[PDB]
């Protein structure tokens, strides 16, 4: 499975959680920004790795980051 | 005509799941409609809602995931994904806490959080043979 | 002499490539800096961009110009 | 037909280094990627995200830096192939007149040396040189499925 | 810093590393990057603003 | 306050002008990559993002047709005057079967002069290949002055196409509900446009193209032929060379229309003089083409009780297999411009190449089928322009499932079952090329391993294991012998193709039976393979458009997209765009193939010389019977044999051929740049560049970008094709010159 | 002399295919009639010929073997004008060229919509700038000795 990762550079815009195809990320409270939530990716193993997460992130160089990685069934898309 | 009365009336497409979705694991999507909507099936074509109870089938999570995406268009709300193993293991994925995962919902604690920004990624020479 | 040109144009391009290898799995910026500066090596990462532009400039000339004094002659 | 032939190959060998200097020092990272060094030497991409990342790793370098490398060495046995074909046969002045322009290249080396190659087997008989023509066609076939 | 000032962009990992930009608003609570800073130039994504730390902006003169 | 137009919508102003990209509501803010420059030639004629209103759009269609219309005008107005002024069109006329035709100079400027060939006819330039002096020939005019006054035509007409797209997008634009009368849009299109048209040409024919004609092949000099008013107020010019106008029309509403048999024929063959078609046969044809349009013109219901609606007549066809039937086709095809435009360029670009088939194997002009080049280029042309077309119908069918195509509205209706099991099609037809392109190919390899390894009777040749194309043999006896037996009326054959005499024109072959056997096999069976896959590329582009396994939101991406990202493996060219860039390049070989096959089997069992004692000697000897079996064969007998006349042109007349054939290497090669390569090398080598601008103060304002993925894939498509088309344009011309 | 070359107007070979070229186009002369503009244009065709032998031959110019002529770059002023002189010829061209570029890029720079004038050129203050182009290398070396040629470290680096 891949692995995704987050990082304190977010803003809490809810745009990676609300584009990712395979409800991988979602909104958790946090202390670090003025919308008070962070992205978290507690679902990875249904990471498929097409990176929309990160093709809506704002900020500079990215506050989420996808790692491709070994695969699976699930992160191959594989309806067979 | 069909198995079940709460599947919508599809009238079956050869783009369905396989026989992977009978030995490693099948996805179910459920949901309610005020109407009898004309949808888009993920797979295939066309199908119809029904006033009510309605239940799919699907070979992916994502497949089922755009499905919902497509019934947030016709204001439904309440579908509901779930993963079925080869036999009877039925586990709820979509609504995992009954919430969202857009909306902040208390209970979540953050999983690969990182308390610093991608500059400050270890150098990879020094993550060598471990 | 073909064959030893073929095998010549191989060897570079892996000595290039297992150049590209080592600065993304082996080097140490950290052992090749001292209290700030940097050693000859590092010092190759900070004028990369000159390389880099001037590579593309003698590139460019040689190709613009030999294509038109070929193009011309044609 | 020398000078412009050296000058050619030095545009090769030019481009050739300009191609793997930039991936091995843009290796570790650049705008585009900032953290290229994390995914290691061999990755896809970064994904279409920031206007498209394809063939940004550093392995991509050398792969594209290995059409050049074929082209520049192609251009040198090319040159040497043609002047020694002109030596041995006596018309070194075919050499000196004719290449210094394109289709002189293509019309008296190529065009006119091809000739014996693919007479190797036609629809009257076959020479010992059966073998070089279907390897001439299958070199064809394996650089166009190479194309797909 | 305030708002109106220009700081020079000291994060390494950033479209508009050494160069300068405007800063929109500093925040006064205990965010992490509170300095919201305004780029003429657009970065890879299109966006020409960031958010960046106290200690990666820097004033100019 | 009329009910079909809206009087003055838009204003004519210059403002927009000054306002690149204005159309957008994204570039409308302005310039800040060189993205923008790109996706402003891009999104020009994509009106379907402009506006959110289909009458809008529709309008916009519209006077972009007028625009269009102008530019084909003023085209043939530029055609036509070159024919007029720098041309040697009357000195050809004198001279058909000796001097080649030329209508375009060159100055002399660097030395280019050269190009001025030896055309004869005390001229100089470059020889025609779009046969334009034997289509003025058929049309009678024997005079530069009617080319003059064609050409002043042809501009007026291009101004009013200019003025008529201005009008109806500014001062009167018409309404939706004038677009969408498709009943009486294709009422007057059948009847008016095609059928009135056919009648207007027949009309020419009879009055003035059947006289000027007969009196050329008679021998009489074009300056003592009569002018063509003269045929028309004078009975008795016409009546000498067809005895049947001292009747006037009394035949004709009298219904004994045997009278005029004398210039209304049915002959078939060619004309022994000129061998191209009886032009009395062409004139019957036009009338007859011209009654039945105007008789189908007549069909749908427009303002009247009478006619056909087409809603009613697609809704009754249904069926056991097809569920609801054709039910939603009429909204679909009355709500969607890009169904009418796949509908369209797919049978425009299918008729195209029906439209080459049938001018070489009939030739329809005076002296054309001796011209060996104006036949190549002919035939070589509209091919491509099919192939393109088809694969454009293809691009908007997948453009109007992407973006114009409502689920609901096409419920259990033909689109809904197509898409429902696309799986079992897209899969059987993989299958079929699979089978295809084996047996085709592996054939051909088969023979060249066979000969390569001095195994001669191995082989799948007619001395050797033979595959006799026995069906199209039978056809061929079909058609020689339906003169007299099935078409009674018939005097000869309709082409010479069939069977029956060899037809030659001033000891040069203009049709002669063609002959079929295992070499034709063959390669009709390889036509048949890449028109499968490039088949499969289109409908899995199509069908695969909105959904499928991988991305089930593929739709959602739109229809032109790169990728949906690294994940799954890789989703590179999931679009259906990149479908319909990889059977662009499917299609570029398909037509490759085609016009290959035709070249080398007219050079070499067709064309040549007739020697007065009736030996027929071709181009190349009956080459293609034996070598075209092997790919050796291909490369050999045909490729390098035939590129001799384009490496030798240097010095000559034709060294602008051979300079063409090494350019169009040339930009051939350049293509593989981008379509090998990607984004991120280039963005990142445009890093260091700009470094170095920035340094020396001379970074531009807009930040330079690398081309995005889909134009990148888009600009290596489309060298590709020019170089590949190039090659084999300027190969074509200079050896079918040459010889 | 240079490189083992002789003066063409001393090789035979270079009379040898101006001759032949000559002769090629009398040839083409033969087949067309009177004083027609076809005989026209070859009579002028080998006018030029020979006028453009005839100056290759006075001109300081060196052939080979093959009666071309071939140039002589070493960078010797004997041979000044096959090379050198156009050398500087271009190098002034293209320094005017850039000079302007750069020169409308800064000032344009400085305006509120930089971008906007660069699709849509300011032409007055274009015809300004490129007009002042004729002193590009005086204005180069005095733009570097005031430091406002380069820039030093706003200039954006990469991670590495
Ligand atoms: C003595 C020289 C030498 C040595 C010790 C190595 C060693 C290594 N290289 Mg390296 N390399 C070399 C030369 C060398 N290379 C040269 C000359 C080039 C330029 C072409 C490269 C380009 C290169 C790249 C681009 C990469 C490596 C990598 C590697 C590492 C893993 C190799 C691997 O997985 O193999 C895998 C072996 C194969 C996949 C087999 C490939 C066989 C090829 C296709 C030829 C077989 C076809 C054959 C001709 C059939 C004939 C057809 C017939 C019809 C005629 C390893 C440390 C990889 C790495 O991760 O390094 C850390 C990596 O990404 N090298
Ligand atoms: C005939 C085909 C062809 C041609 C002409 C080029 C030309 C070029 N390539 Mg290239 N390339 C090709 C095929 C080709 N490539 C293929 C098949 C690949 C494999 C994917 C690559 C991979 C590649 C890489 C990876 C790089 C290049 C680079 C370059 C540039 C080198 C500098 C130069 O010569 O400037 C002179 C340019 C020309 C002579 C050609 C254009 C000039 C035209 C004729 C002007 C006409 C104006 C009207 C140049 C634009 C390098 C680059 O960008 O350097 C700056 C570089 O990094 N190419
Ligand atoms: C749309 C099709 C078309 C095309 C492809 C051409 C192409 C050409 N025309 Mg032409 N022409 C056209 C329509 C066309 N014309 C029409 C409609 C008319 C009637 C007004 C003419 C009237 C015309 C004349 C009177 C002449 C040409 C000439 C030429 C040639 C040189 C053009 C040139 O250098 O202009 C350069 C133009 C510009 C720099 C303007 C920008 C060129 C082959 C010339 C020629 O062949 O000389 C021997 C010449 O004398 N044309
Ligand atoms: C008998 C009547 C008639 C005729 C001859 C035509 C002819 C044509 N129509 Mg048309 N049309 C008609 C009735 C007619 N239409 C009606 C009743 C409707 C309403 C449903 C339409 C709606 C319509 C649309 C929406 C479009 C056309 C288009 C076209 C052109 C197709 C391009 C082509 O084949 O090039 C052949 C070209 C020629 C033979 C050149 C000569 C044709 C000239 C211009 C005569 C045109 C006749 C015109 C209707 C007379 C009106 C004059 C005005 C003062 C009232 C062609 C000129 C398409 C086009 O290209 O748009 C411009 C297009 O998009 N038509
Ligand atoms: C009747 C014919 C017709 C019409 C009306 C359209 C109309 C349209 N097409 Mg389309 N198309 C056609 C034929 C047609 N096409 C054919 C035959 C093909 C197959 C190649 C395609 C393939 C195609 C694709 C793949 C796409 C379209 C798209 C579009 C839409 C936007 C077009 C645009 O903005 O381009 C503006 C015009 C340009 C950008 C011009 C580009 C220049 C071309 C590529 C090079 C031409 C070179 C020329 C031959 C000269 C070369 C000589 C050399 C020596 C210089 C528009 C609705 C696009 C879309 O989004 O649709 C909604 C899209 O993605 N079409
Ligand atoms: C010469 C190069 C080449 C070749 C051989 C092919 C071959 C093929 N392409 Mg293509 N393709 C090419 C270039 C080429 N392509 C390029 C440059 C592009 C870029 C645009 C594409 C893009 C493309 C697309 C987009 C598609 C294809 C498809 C196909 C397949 C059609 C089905 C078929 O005939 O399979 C039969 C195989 C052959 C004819 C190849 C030769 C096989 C021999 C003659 C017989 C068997 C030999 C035997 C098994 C050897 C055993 C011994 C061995 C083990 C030692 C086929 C594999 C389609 C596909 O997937 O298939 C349906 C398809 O959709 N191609
Ligand atoms: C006109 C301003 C201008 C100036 C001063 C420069 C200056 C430079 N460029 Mg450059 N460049 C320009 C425009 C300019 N460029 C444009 C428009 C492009 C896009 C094609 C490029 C693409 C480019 C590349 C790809 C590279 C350079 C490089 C370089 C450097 C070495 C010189 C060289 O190789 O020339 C390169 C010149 C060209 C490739 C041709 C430029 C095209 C035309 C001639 C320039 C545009 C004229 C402009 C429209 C004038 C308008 C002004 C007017 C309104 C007043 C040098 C800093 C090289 C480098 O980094 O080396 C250090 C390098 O690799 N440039
Ligand atoms: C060819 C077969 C054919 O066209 O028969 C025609 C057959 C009859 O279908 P229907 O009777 O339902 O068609 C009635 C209306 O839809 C008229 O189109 O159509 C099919 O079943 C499609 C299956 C294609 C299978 C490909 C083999
Ligand atoms: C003339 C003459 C002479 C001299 C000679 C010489 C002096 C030579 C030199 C030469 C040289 C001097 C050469 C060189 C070359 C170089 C090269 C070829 C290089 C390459 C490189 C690379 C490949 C790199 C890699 C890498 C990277 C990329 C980074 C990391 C690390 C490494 C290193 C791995 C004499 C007196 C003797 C005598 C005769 C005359
Ligand atoms: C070449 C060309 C051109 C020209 C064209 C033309 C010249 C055309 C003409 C056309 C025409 C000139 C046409 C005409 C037509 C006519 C018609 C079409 C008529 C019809 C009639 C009818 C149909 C009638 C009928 C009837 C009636 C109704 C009543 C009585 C009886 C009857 C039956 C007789 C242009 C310059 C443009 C451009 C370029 C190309
Ligand atoms: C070279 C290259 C670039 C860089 C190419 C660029 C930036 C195009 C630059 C075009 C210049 C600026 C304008 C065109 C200049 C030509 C001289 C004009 C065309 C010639 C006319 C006769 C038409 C990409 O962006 C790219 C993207 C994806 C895959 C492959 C590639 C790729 O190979
Ligand atoms: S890849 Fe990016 S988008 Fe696709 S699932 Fe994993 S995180 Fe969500
Ligand atoms: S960039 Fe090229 S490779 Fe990476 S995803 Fe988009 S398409 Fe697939």
């Amino acid at each position: 499975s891949h692995t995704v990762k987050i990082y304190d550079t977010c803003i809490g815009c809810t745009q990676c959680v609300r584009a990712c195809p395979t409800d991988v990320l979602e909104m958790v409270p946090w202390d670090g920004c003025k919308a008070g939530q962070i992205a978290s990716a507690p679902r990875t193993e249904d990471c498929v790795g097409c990176k929309r997460c990160e093709t809506a992130c704002p900020t500079d160089f990215l506050s989420v980051r996808v790692y491709l990685g070994g695969e699976t069934t699930r992160s191959l898309g594989l309806a067979y | 005509k069909l198995k079940q009365s709460d599947f919508p009336k599809f009238e079956g497409s050869t783009g369905g799941w396989l026989s992977a979705a009978k030995n490693e694991e099948k996805y179910v999507i459920i949901w309610t409609s005020k109407d009898a909507s004309l949808f888009e099936m993920p797979t295939g074509g066309t199908a119809k809602m029904n006033a009510g109870n309605n239940v799919a089938y699907f070979a992916r999570k994502e497949q089922c995931l755009a499905l919902g995406s497509q019934l947030r268009g016709f204001k439904i709300t309440n579908y509901k994904i779930f993963r079925i193993y080869p036999p009877l293991d039925i586990t709820l994925l979509h609504p995992f806490d009954g919430v969202f995962p857009e909306k902040v919902n208390q209970g979540r604690s953050p999983v690969g959080k990182r308390d610093a920004s991608i500059g400050g990624n270890p150098n990879p020479a020094s993550l060598k043979f471990q | 002499y073909t064959h030893h040109q073929y095998i010549a144009g191989f060897l570079m391009v892996g000595a290039f490539a297992h150049g590209a290898i080592f600065f993304v799995r082996d080097y140490d910026p950290a052992v090749n800096t001292r209290n700030g500066e940097k050693n000859v090596l590092a010092r190759m990462l900070e004028h990369k961009e000159a390389i880099i532009s001037h590579l593309s400039w003698v590139s460019l000339f040689l190709g613009f110009h030999t294509l038109g004094i070929y193009v011309h002659n044609d | 037909g020398d000078f412009l032939v050296h000058h050619a190959i030095a545009l090769g060998l030019h481009t050739t280094t300009l191609i793997l200097v930039k991936g091995a020092l843009d290796a570790r990272g650049s705008k585009l990627m900032p953290d290229k060094k994390d995914f290691g030497y061999s990755f896809p991409c970064d994904g279409p995200g920031r206007g498209g990342t394809c063939d940004i790793s550093a392995w991509d370098a050398f792969y594209l830096a290995m059409f050049w490398m074929l082209n520049t060495i192609g251009w040198v046995t090319f040159y040497w192939h043609w002047k020694h074909l002109t030596l041995w046969q006596g018309n070194q002045v075919q050499f000196n007149e004719s290449s210094n322009y394109i289709m002189g290249w293509l019309r008296d080396y190529l065009w006119l040396n091809s000739s014996p190659l693919i007479n190797g087997y036609n629809p009257f008989g076959m020479n010992s040189l059966s073998v070089w023509a279907w390897m001439f066609l299958f070199g064809h076939l394996v650089w166009a499925t190479g194309f797909m | 810093i305030q708002k109106g000032s220009t700081v020079r962009i000291l994060r390494k990992e950033s479209y508009w590393y050494n160069e300068s930009g405007t800063v929109v608003v500093v925040d006064q609570s205990k965010v992490r990057y509170p300095v919201l800073v305004r780029f003429t130039k657009v970065n890879y994504a299109g966006t020409n603003t960031n958010n960046f730390g106290l200690n990666e902006v820097e004033e100019v003169v | 306050k009329s009910t079909i137009v809206d009087f003055n919508p838009v204003e004519t102003s210059f403002e927009k002008w000054a306002k690149p990209g204005q159309f957008s509501r994204t570039l409308a803010k302005g310039p800040k990559t060189t993205t923008w420059i790109w996706n402003l030639h891009a999104d020009a004629h994509d009106f379907d993002i402009q506006t959110n209103s289909l009458q809008e759009v529709s309008r916009k269609i519209f006077s972009a047709h007028f625009g269009q219309l102008a530019v084909i005008f003023l085209w043939l107005s530029g055609m036509h005057f070159h024919g007029a002024y720098f041309s040697n069109y009357s000195a050809w006329l004198t001279n058909p079967t000796s001097t080649k035709p030329s209508a375009q100079i060159v100055w002399p400027i660097v030395g280019q002069e050269v190009l001025n060939a030896d055309v004869g006819g005390n001229f100089q330039g470059i020889q025609i290949t779009s046969g334009f002096f034997q289509l003025w020939r058929a049309e009678g005019i024997t005079s530069e002055v009617e080319l003059y006054w064609t050409a002043v035509g042809g501009l007026v007409a291009s101004f009013l196409m200019l003025f008529a797209g201005w009008f109806h997008y500014h001062k009167a634009a018409p309404k939706l509900e004038w677009f969408q009368n498709v009943e009486s849009m294709l009422n007057h299109h059948l009847a008016g446009l095609l059928g009135l048209g056919s009648l207007s040409w027949a009309g020419h024919q009879i009055h003035i193209a059947l006289p000027i004609n007969k009196l050329l092949d008679l021998g009489v000099s074009p300056e003592e032929i009569p002018l063509p008013y003269e045929f028309i107020l004078n009975r008795d010019l016409i009546a000498q060379l067809y005895p049947s106008f001292n009747k006037g029309l009394t035949p004709f509403f009298t219904l004994n229309w045997g009278e005029y048999s004398d210039f209304l024929t049915f002959k078939g063959g060619l004309n022994p003089v000129t061998g191209g078609l009886w032009l009395t046969d062409t004139a019957h044809h036009h009338l007859a083409i011209a009654v039945l349009f105007i008789v189908a013109g007549h069909m749908y219901k427009t303002n009247w009780f009478l006619g056909h609606s087409i809603k009613t007549i697609l809704e009754a066809h249904k069926g056991p297999f097809t569920g609801e039937g054709h039910k939603g086709l009429y909204e679909v095809l009355t709500t969607s411009w890009h169904a009418q435009l796949a509908i369209n360029l797919a049978l425009f670009g299918s008729l195209s190449i029906i439209v080459a088939h049938h001018m070489y194997a009939m030739p329809p002009y005076p002296y054309i089928a001796i011209d060996y080049p104006t036949q190549l280029s002919l035939f070589t042309h509209h091919v491509w322009i099919g192939g393109f077309c088809i694969v454009g119908g293809a691009a908007h069918g997948a453009i109007f499932f992407v973006r114009d195509y409502n689920a609901a509205n096409n419920y259990n209706n033909l689109i809904d079952r197509v898409i429902r099991h696309r799986d079992a099609i897209i899969s059987h037809l993989n299958w079929v090329c699979i089978f295809l392109g084996c047996h085709s190919f592996g054939l051909y390899v088969h023979n060249d391993t066979m000969r390569a390894l001095g195994r001669s009777q191995d082989l799948f040749s007619d001395n050797a294991i033979a595959l006799k194309p026995i069906f199209a043999q039978f056809i061929q006896n079909l058609h020689t012998l339906a003169p007299g037996s099935t078409a009674p009326n018939a005097l000869t054959t309709v082409s010479y193709a069939f069977g029956g005499d060899v037809i030659s024109v001033g000891s040069k072959i203009a049709m002669m039976p063609i002959s079929l056997g295992t070499a034709d096999f063959l390669v009709h069976h390889i036509h048949a393979f890449t028109i499968h896959v490039t088949v499969l590329i289109l409908l899995k582009g199509v069908l695969y458009s909105r959904n499928s396994r991988l991305i089930p939101d593929k739709a959602n991406l739109g229809f032109r997209f790169p990728c949906d990202g690294p994940g799954r493996g890789g989703t590179c060219q999931v679009s259906a765009w990149d479908h319909v860039f990889l059977g662009l390049f499917w299609m570029y070989n398909s037509i490759s193939i085609v016009i290959f096959h035709f070249s080398w089997k007219m050079q070499s069992d067709v064309w040549g010389t007739v020697s007065p004692t009736g030996a027929v000697s071709h181009i190349t000897g009956g080459n293609f019977a034996q070598s075209s079996i092997t790919i050796n064969g291909w490369l050999r007998d045909f490729l390098w044999s035939q590129a001799a006349q384009v490496v030798q042109s240097y010095g000559s007349s034709l060294s602008a051929y051979g300079l063409i054939f090494l350019g169009a290497h040339f930009i051939w090669a350049f293509s593989l740049m981008f379509l090998f390569s990607g984004r991120g090398y280039w963005q990142e080598l445009i890093e260091s560049i700009v470094w170095a601008h920035n340094k020396l103060k001379v970074a531009p304002s807009i930040q330079p970008r690398a081309l995005s993925i889909t134009q990148g894939r888009a600009v290596g498509v489309a060298h590709y094709l020019l170089g590949g088309i190039g090659t084999t344009w300027a190969f074509f011309l200079a050896r079918i010159i040459s010889v | 002399d240079i490189g083992g070359l002789n003066p063409c107007k001393d090789s035979e070979v270079f009379q040898k295919r101006l001759a032949k070229t000559v002769k090629k186009l009398e040839n083409r002369l033969k087949k067309y009639e009177e004083g027609t503009p076809p005989q026209i244009a070859i009579q002028q065709q080998i006018t030029q010929t020979k006028q453009r032998f005839t100056r290759y031959a006075d001109s300081n110019l060196l052939c080979g073997n093959d009666g071309l002529p071939h140039l002589i770059t070493d960078g010797r002023w004997s041979h000044g004008s096959e090379f050198l002189l156009p050398s500087i010829l271009f190098l002034y061209i293209s320094g005017w060229i850039g000079w302007v570029g750069r020169k409308y890029i800064r000032t344009v720079g400085q305006t509120s919509n930089p971008t906007e004038k660069e699709i849509i050129i300011d032409v007055p203050l274009a015809i300004s700038i490129m007009t002042s182009g004729f002193l590009w290398p005086f204005a180069a070396w005095q733009e570097f000795l005031s430091g406002d040629l380069i820039a030093s470290d706003e200039t954006i680096t990469t991670s590495p």
